[PDB]
RNA sequence: AAGGAGGUAAAAAUGG
RNA sequence: AAACUUGAGUGCAGAAGAGGAAAGUGGAAUUCCAUGUGUAGCGGUGAAAUGCGCAGAGAUAUGGAGGAACACCAGUGGCGAAGGCGACUUUCUGGUCUGUAACUGACGCUGAUGUGCGAAAGCGUGGGGAUCAAACAGGAUUAGAUACCCUGGUAGUCCACGCCGUAAACGAUGAGUGCUAAGUGUUAGGGGGCCCCUUAGUGCUGCAGCUAACGCAUUAAGCACUCCGCCUGGGGAGUA
């Protein structure tokens, strides 16, 4: 399949793309795997760093 | 060091201009390189990891000052003399 | 900090003492000096009412501002010292208007920095300020317990309290003791830790800097006679002897509490030591 | 790193032989180069070429096969060694199979067979057995 | 090198005291030779969670440049010691 | 469909 | 003695990383303390009992204290010489890989003796102490049970600085170098048109060859060269 960073360019995630986030992110508010998004491990890092900064921001949720 | 520190101490003891690989730059840079991660260390006491960085370049830099006393006293004791380190 | 000396002889073999490193003038201010003559633990009928203290080196008194009421004013650590009087360090303070005070050393204070007192201080080591104003957590020394009386808890080496909470017109701290208690928030406190950390590992190494020291030797009471003491007679050594260790004075002297009922800090008290 | 060219060349004729190539491209040296031509002189392979490009230059060995597909190298054997160098009177040099195989040596009249090298009545440092 | 600084300030503010503190907090990001490339405010935002028992708010966003972290170390330390700042966080790139 | 690698549950009297 | 750029480094342009050191921030959860509601059990096991609880336990709600570890991401994935490294943020710092072809011109490999790092337990000094838990106490099982199981529980488990220097410290596989069919994944790159080629790793399958066999097989245990370490029946004994 194909990766929605990788199709769209971009080559940044930026902490505070709140709605971004929540694309990746699970009802729960676990963090989706990367098999399952379709996303490549190099994004996939970035997301979880990004989704971790803004979990200590209170962006988003823990639980 | 920083890429223009590198720079500055390549123009000053390259051998000719666009000179980058001789024993002289490659051991002035070391020399740099070495008394950074001494400065590191003395701070990071217990930074193993990076010293054993530092002491593959000290050994690097002994074997090419090896050389260099091979292949020409004079210029090898001009350079140590130059750079403090004896 | 702390120095080991070698075993040159039996005397000084295990002996240790402090390196003053952290001292950096050898000799005190002479205008905040006064005389300190000793009483041996003698009272005003002249009688021996403490034992064991007597002797010792002669010392001079530092007139020390346990209160830090001069406030709005910065002070500049002109030195930090040595004082027989106290197991802390002390600081000599310049005022920026001239004039020249001692203060308890905090750990960390260094020669040319600042200090202040007052409500508008800042929360930085050797400030002094209202517990009111003290946030939650803080570490301090030299608390009030009346407000305007001078500083009483947590002076000596290493010592500090942490500001846990604040009731209304009081704060809870943990002292050093492990003890939570209310201090009236209109106390003042100094931000930090006492210095001199090391003072407490110290072997003495040898009897005669006990002696030097003012400290007159303890006499074990099992080895007195019956009316020496509770412990006295018996032939040969002897254990205690009795149901319960006992004082000099006949009262028991192991895990028998002494703090007097009825106290009005007994409200105060959150939660003992 | 590398410690013996010959011994190299050798290992390198050795596996190709053993995958049934046709042909095997080295490195180049003077000592390589005539050990080649004593192989082709000898008929252990078919043909030598060498490649004076930059970089000390490339020897290309075409390898020989009999009918059936047998292989005319049967096997070769490093005899000096960095480790350990064997010298060999005239009298003394060996005969590899009986015969049947070659020993390449190193005299002051240029490196040479053992045939030669009995012939002429001198030795030198054996550098290989080849049969 | 530059830096983003984010932090939160209690929903329960006066707007004169929030503007007193944001100006503060902007000022000391300046000071120590480090430059305010811009500040900006996201308004009261809900909290993902409760932060001191307040479900809410005040985000600010600052970028600032500077050549050593001063400025971002005092930054920190004064919001720490800060009563009206419940969250902050400084990120170099 | 059959084999190889990681994690991971639930169960448990005793002696042959 | 004189040249060369292929090995080895350097410069230039790029890449990823739980590599290391020090400070700071954060959510979940456990234990404890206080208080409101509430009644007679809780807990535990194969089944039980010790134990806790009618002085109000356990449950539940709120707040506080403190220590320790970082759920999801997470992957034959990444990094490191090995040991090892997984919340986030900042500072300092080591190494590696890719392309280029200015630059030096063999400056390389190995490495006795030496000198450092080295899981856990353990030792010293000073802190800290939630959880778990040698010793230990009680209960159970049993012919007995110095155990396995249950209830507690100290050292320790954590931090700093020193010490110790060992592990099935393992790929039970020394380092360097070249050469020898293929197919197919994945990590970090590069070049030419989803395809092809290519570098460095990381897996699986599998020729030739090797092997006592099992199996290894471009990440060799094949073919070779250099250097180091090590072996020579089992006990005695890693003892004297
Ligand atoms: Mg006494
Ligand atoms: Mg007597
Ligand atoms: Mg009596
Ligand atoms: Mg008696
Ligand atoms: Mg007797
Ligand atoms: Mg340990
Ligand atoms: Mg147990
Ligand atoms: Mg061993
Ligand atoms: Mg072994
Ligand atoms: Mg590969």
């Amino acid at each position: 399949k194909v990766c929605y960073f990788t199709a769209n360019g971009i080559t940044h995630i930026d902490y505070k793309d709140t709605e971004l986030l929540k694309r990746f992110i699970s009802e729960r508010g676990k963090i989706l795997p990367r098999r399952v998004t379709g996303t490549s491990a190099k994004y996939q890092r970035m997301l979880t760093t990004a989704i971790k900064r803004s979990r200590h921001m209170a962006l988003l949720p823990y639980v | 060091i920083s890429q223009e520190r590198k720079n500055e101490i390549i123009k000053e003891y390259r051998v000719h201009e666009t000179d980058t690989g001789s024993p002289e730059v490659q051991i002035a840079v070391l020399t740099a390189e070495i008394n950074a991660v001494n400065e590191h260390l003395r701070t990071h006491k217990k930074d193993h990891h990076s010293r054993r960085g530092l002491l593959k370049m000290v050994g690097r830099r002994r074997h090419l000052l090896n050389y260099l006393r091979s292949k020409d006293i004079q210029r090898y004791r001009e350079l140590i003399k130059s750079l403090g380190i004896r | 900090a702390i120095k080991k000396y070698k075993p040159i002889t039996n005397g000084r073999r295990n002996m240790t003492s402090l390196d003053f490193a952290e001292i950096t003038k050898t000799t005190p201010e002479k205008s905040l000096l006064k005389p300190l003559p000793k009483k041996a633990g003698r009272n005003n009928q002249g009688k021996l009412t403490v034992r064991h203290h007597g002797g010792g080196h002669k010392r001079q008194y530092r007139v020390i501002d346990f209160k830090r009421n001069k406030d709005g004013i910065n002070a500049k650590v002109d030195s930090i010292q040595y004082d027989p009087n106290r197991s802390a360090n002390i600081a000599l303070v310049v005022y920026a208007d001239g004039e020249k005070r001692y203060i308890i050393a905090p750990k960390g204070l260094e020669v040319g920095q600042i200090v202040e007192s007052g409500a508008e201080a800042d929360i930085k080591v050797g400030n002094a300020l209202p517990l009111q104003n003290i946030p939650v957590g803080t570490v301090v020394h030299n608390i009030e317990l009346k407000p305007g009386k001078g500083g009483q808890i947590a002076r000596s080496a290493g010592a500090s309290a942490q500001v846990l909470g604040k009731e209304g017109k009081y704060v809870l701290i943990r002292l050093r003791s492990g003890e939570v208690r209310m201090i009236l928030s209109t106390c003042r406190a100094t931000i930090g830790q006492v210095g001199n950390l090391q003072h407490e590992l110290v072997n003495v190494g040898k009897a005669g800097r006990s002696r030097w020291k003012g400290i007159r030797p303890t006499v074990r009471g099992s080895v007195m006679n019956p009316n020496d003491h509770p412990h006295g007679g018996g032939e040969g050594r002897a254990p205690i002897g009795r149901p319960s260790p006992m004082s000099p004075w006949g009262k028991p002297t192991l895990g028998k509490k002494t703090r007097r009922g009825k106290k009005s800090s007994d409200k105060l008290i959150v939660r003992g030591r | 790193t590398m410690t013996d060219p010959i011994a190299d060349m050798l290992t390198r004729v050795r596996n190709a032989n053993m995958v049934r190539h046709e042909k095997l491209e080295l490195p180049a040296s003077n000592i390589k180069k005539e050990i080649a031509e004593i192989l082709k002189s000898e008929g252990f392979i078919k043909n030598v070429e060498y490649v004076e490009d930059d970089k000390q230059g490339v020897l290309r060995l075409f390898l020989k096969y009999g009918q059936n597909d047998e292989r005319v190298i049967t096997g070769l054997k490093r005899i000096s060694k960095p480790g350990l160098r064997v010298y060999a009177k005239a009298s003394e040099m060996p005969k590899v199979l009986n015969g049947l195989g070659i020993a390449l040596v190193s005299t002051s009249e240029g490196v040479i067979t053992d045939k030669e090298a009995r012939k002429r009545n001198v030795g030198g440092e054996i550098i290989a057995y080849v049969w | 090198r530059t830096y983003e600084v984010m932090y939160i300030v209690r929903p329960n503010i006066e707007e004169d005291a929030k503007k007193a503190l944001v100006e503060r907090f902007n000022g000391i990001l300046a000071t120590e030779g480090a430059e305010v490339l811009e500040a900006k405010d996201w308004g009261k935002r809900r909290l993902a969670y409760e932060i001191n028992d307040f479900k809410d708010g005040f985000y600010n966003i600052v970028r600032v440049k500077s050549d050593n972290n001063k400025a971002t170390d005092e930054f920190q330390r004064l919001a720490k010691i800060s009563d009206d700042i419940i969250r902050y966080m400084v990120i170099r790139e």
